[PDB]
């Protein structure tokens, strides 16, 4: 028991968690909701020899997100948290990796075009003066 | 059976703020880490610079166990986000953003040639003989 | 011949991250062998496991002028498993007619429209 | 529909004609200069670290935005006037545009009081202007207008 | 053509298929059955090496085509290696009838009876391939 | 520059090991062995360094190419020792070890591969790129990849008025 | 021929013999770790190095538009008629004019030499 000691109860419990990368719009919508209590529902469909994972955006939030799994054998990922009370703890070990991709093919690029425009909004460039400053 | 056509649906929850920040700890697959042997673990900030803008230092089972040094990920996820899903009895998935990404690399615990002593071995630039015997003297 | 004036690789990097490109800081070195390295302006940004789809998507974007400007070079070295993207100035380029399925995408309607330039 | 070989020769030179109707022949020169004025000059000024003075009062200077006016010539009496390229050739002048920058000056006097003043459009020098570039006087002038200025 | 061969420089590298170094603790069961067929014959009534022998073995495979082109003989190569290194090394070679030409090389028995015993054999391997003249 | 020494040198030790790879970093008088640079970046174990240079350990031909380089830097087995070694050759002599290590980190942080990164967290990015340079050198030495052509205009850039003028303006504005 | 790293400090393992047991061992320099050797071959040097180029070929080359395609060499595995052929163009061979074929059928990266 010490300040620098790390709690390993989560690891001893063999806790399994999933690591998922999500786009900005999905995260931005969740940030916009400010954590009202729900942002969507994750649906998992398993067949005789295949597994399908997808996420559905909340209808209220909007006013499909198929999930692609990735092999975890390439790395050992574990989640550790730093509590505000200065008590580090190990949440668990990542057991699956997934990635979120959009459903729209071409119309999505229109959103990106605006996003690139938004990103380039504060990019200042030289201005032309009709008259010489006096 | 049901598994051949099993369908599962769970809710997603995004709490506004959490008392404890979430980070990512990564180890090389070839490192062959074993959490079972992790009887004790100590995570403290490194003292090489001499706080939040410095690398981490991980020590397992004190000096006896393997020592790892953590380094914050240089890349910035300005256009990307990382979340962790944790199973809960209620069955509604919870997503927690990762504050930072850290990569931990093991540190060797053995007599290492000192910088002053390495100068002496530099005279034997390529005339070194029986590389094994070098550490025997040390 | 035209000499590229250059543009920021930020829109290309952001799209690559959004696309299924694994960052270089997050992967393990063992995964690099099978995947193809992605270079943007000479900086190794990451790796991709589906180079053929990525190149088709990149080519489609540049032709539609969506995220990739016209003067951006997308080179896939199939043998070397590398995709090099260039956005800087000083690159010499020339306009070429695109061919798909042994057919010019340039049709009579384009010529007729140009005739009344 | 599809360009038959009997019409390709006309079709291909219609394409080449439209390219030169738009690009011209010195596009690489003009586009490169336009990028330098529009983007590079602003980026260089922005990328410059703020100047911090401390020797007590602390002064900070930040160069915000760049302005460029038309190529101007000043008579010996001090009256500015637009500089036509032909006048520059005849009178051996340099075809240059005045360069102005917005500078913000914030001073900290250790009294927990911060005074911020902006010097809008501070003259910092003259940039030679490439002819017929976006910042040249001849830019956007019809062929008739160019002749009135004794320009080919 | 006889004069041509007598002039054109030929080093062991030219007519060598590959070189491998094995620990080879027991000379009898040297590496694999292929060497077992003919290695025993030399070891049934061996001479000048019954006293001792170095553990490390340097096995050399010689290309048949290259050897035939220059009309080189295994006995001559062994004599040439013996002449260059004297008794420092022991050379054992198979008969020309075998489809594969092999030449086992070891270090003097007296030394076995300071740098290293495996690195030194590596130095000889490079030394024989390039410097040694056949 | 990442260079592989020629085999012209004759020696029992030099010939046996093979050709070693050295790196010519900016602001350093003398060539620095490549494995030292990786150590200075924060990669000490040979497995870690080789993972950034060789992406497929199943290939034995490439592994043997880097072995002579590993032996050259076997003396240096710590990041701080490697940093001191690079600092010893720095642009200005280091009065004390602490200055040498700080100077060496300064060069690697910003003066070495600046396009890869110029921050303090870019060591991993530079290790991968530096390993790619070593990997590219190995392919050329192994004959698996053709040597680059200086006359190729893919490998060329034309500096026009803009980039030319911008280069001048950066110096003048700094003077201003 | 193989390369090993000690499980302790993940440094290069170099061969070594023990006189007491007369058995090949792999020992780490900076670690003192030792391991039983199973290959028994310290290293093999291939002067000819007739490495099968088929291994070096990448099945993705079938997607190259600049490579020639022939329908006269059907794939031996899937029987697809179209195949792409090319030369090694690999240095250190000292001679290379033979063609290497790669099946153009997707998901069948079969490669062969006629
Ligand atoms: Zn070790
Ligand atoms: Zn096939």
């Amino acid at each position: 028991a010490e300040r620098g000691e790390l709690d390993l109860t989560g690891a001893k419990q063999n806790t399994g968690v999933w690591l998922v990368k999500v786009p900005k719009y999905l995260s931005q919508q969740w940030a916009k909701a400010s954590g009202r209590g729900e942002v969507g529902k994750l649906r998992i469909a398993k067949t005789q020899g295949r597994t399908e994972v997808s996420f559905t955006l909340n209808e209220d939030l909007a006013n499909e997100h198929p999930f692609v799994l990735q092999s975890v054998g390439g790395q050992t990922l574990t989640v550790f948290t730093e509590s505000s009370s200065d008590k580090l703890s190990l949440e668990g070990i990542v057991v699956q990796r997934a990635e979120c991709r959009p459903a729209a093919s071409e119309n999505y690029m229109r959103l990106k075009r605006l996003q690139i425009e938004e990103s380039s909004k504060p990019v200042r460039l030289s201005q032309q003066l009709d008259k010489v400053v006096t | 059976g049901p598994s051949s056509q099993n369908v599962t649906e769970y809710v997603v929850r995004v709490p506004k703020n959490t008392t404890k920040k979430y980070n990512i700890m990564a180890f090389n697959a070839a490192d062959k880490v074993n959490f079972a042997t992790w009887n004790q673990a100590r995570l403290e900030r490194d003292l090489s610079n001499k706080p939040e803008d410095q690398p981490w230092l991980l020590r397992v089972n004190g000096k006896s166990g393997r020592k790892f040094k953590g380094i914050k990920k240089g890349g910035v996820t300005e256009n990307t986000s990382y979340y962790i899903f944790t199973q809960c009895p209620d069955g509604a998935f919870e997503a927690f953003p990762v504050h930072n990404w850290y990569n931990f690399t093991p540190l060797a615990r053995h007599r290492t040639l000192t910088a002053e002593e390495a100068e002496e071995e530099w005279e034997r630039r390529n005339k070194v003989l029986n590389h094994f015997s070098i550490m025997q003297q040390r | 011949a035209y000499i590229s004036v250059g543009s920021q690789p930020s829109p290309i990097l952001e799209f690559l991250e959004e696309w299924s490109m694994e960052n270089l800081e997050e992967i393990s070195p063992a995964a690099i062998a099978d995947a193809t390295k992605i270079f943007v302006n000479g900086c190794w940004v990451g790796i991709h496991k589906d180079p053929e789809q990525l190149m088709n998507t990149l080519r489609k974007l540049r032709r539609q002028m969506d995220i990739i400007v016209s003067e951006v070079s997308m080179i896939r070295d199939i043998r070397e498993r590398e995709i090099r993207i260039y956005t800087d100035a000083g690159r010499i380029c020339r306009p070429l007619l695109i061919v798909e399925k042994q057919k010019l995408l340039l049709k009579k309607r384009h010529i007729d429209q140009l005739k009344e330039r | 529909d599809e360009i038959t070989p009997d019409l390709w020769q006309e079709a291909c030179w219609i394409v080449i004609s439209s390219y030169f109707d738009e690009k011209g022949l010195v596009r690489q020169q003009l586009d490169s200069f336009d990028e330098f004025i529009q983007m590079s000059v602003q980026r260089i000024v922005e990328d410059a670290p703020p100047i911090d003075l401390q020797a007590p009062p602390r002064y900070l200077l930040k160069f915000e935005q760049i302005y460029l006016s038309k190529p101007t010539h000043w008579e010996r009496d001090g009256a500015p006037s637009p500089m036509m390229p032909n006048e520059a050739r005849l009178r051996n002048l340099t075809y240059s545009a005045p360069l102005y920058v917005d500078i913000t000056k914030t001073v900290i006097k250790e009294g927990e009081e911060q005074l911020q003043t902006q010097h809008q459009k501070t003259f910092i020098g003259k940039i030679p202007i490439m002819l017929r570039s976006t910042y040249c006087l001849l830019n956007g002038l019809t062929d008739r207008d160019l002749c009135e200025l004794n320009e080919c | 053509k006889d004069i041509l061969c007598r002039l054109e420089h030929t080093t062991l590298r030219k007519v060598t298929a590959n070189t491998a170094i094995y620990y080879d603790p027991n000379p009898q069961s040297t590496v694999v059955a292929e060497d077992q067929e003919w290695v025993n014959v030399y070891y049934e009534m061996p001479d000048f090496d019954v006293a001792r022998i170095s553990p490390w073995l340097l096995r050399v495979e010689l290309d048949r085509k290259h050897m035939t082109d220059r009309k080189l003989t295994m006995e001559q190569i062994a004599e040439k290696i013996n002449a260059g290194f004297g008794d420092d090394l022991n050379c054992i070679f198979n008969d020309d009838n075998a489809e594969k030409l092999v030449l086992r090389i070891r270090i003097m028995n007296s030394d076995e009876n300071k740098m290293d015993d495996d690195v030194f054999l590596r130095c000889i391997e490079s030394n024989m391939l390039t410097d040694m003249t056949l | 520059w990442v260079s592989m020494l020629a085999r012209g040198g004759q020696g029992a030790k030099k010939s046996a090991i093979g050709q070693r790879i050295v790196a010519t970093l900016p602001y350093i008088k003398q060539e620095v062995p490549i494995i030292i640079v990786f150590r200075a970046l924060g990669f000490v174990s040979d497995r870690d360094i080789l993972e950034h240079i060789i992406y497929d350990f199943e290939d034995p031909e490439m592994m043997e190419m880097v072995k002579p380089s590993l032996d050259e830097a076997f003396v240096i087995q710590e990041q701080n020792v490697a940093l001191n070694f690079i600092g010893s050759r720095g642009a200005k002599p280091g009065v004390t070890k602490e200055k040498r290590i700080k100077y060496a980190k300064e060069v690697l942080q910003k003066e070495m591969l600046p396009h890869v990164g110029v921050s303090d967290f870019c060591e991993t990015k530079k290790a991968y790129f530096l390993g790619y340079m070593v990997h590219r050198l190995l392919l050329a030495a192994l004959g698996r990849r053709e040597l680059d052509d200086r006359d190729h205009y893919g490998n060329k850039r034309l500096d026009l008025a803009g980039p030319l003028l911008a280069f001048l303006f950066r110096g003048m504005f700094k003077n201003l | 021929v193989g390369i090993r790293f000690c499980q302790e400090c993940n440094n290069m393992l170099y061969p070594k013999e023990d006189k007491e047991n007369r058995i090949l061992l792999y020992a780490c320099r900076n670690c003192d770790y030792q391991q039983e050797a199973d290959n028994s071959c310290i290293y093999v040097n291939k002067i000819t190095h007739e490495v099968d180029e088929l291994t070096q070929i990448i099945a993705d080359v079938s997607q190259d538009p600049t490579l020639p395609r022939t329908e006269d060499h059907p794939c031996q595995k899937c029987g697809h008629k179209e195949a792409v052929f090319f030369q090694s163009h690999s240095a250190r061979a000292e001679d290379a004019m033979r063609l290497y074929y790669v099946c153009t059928a997707p998901h069948c990266g079969h490669r062969w030499t006629e």
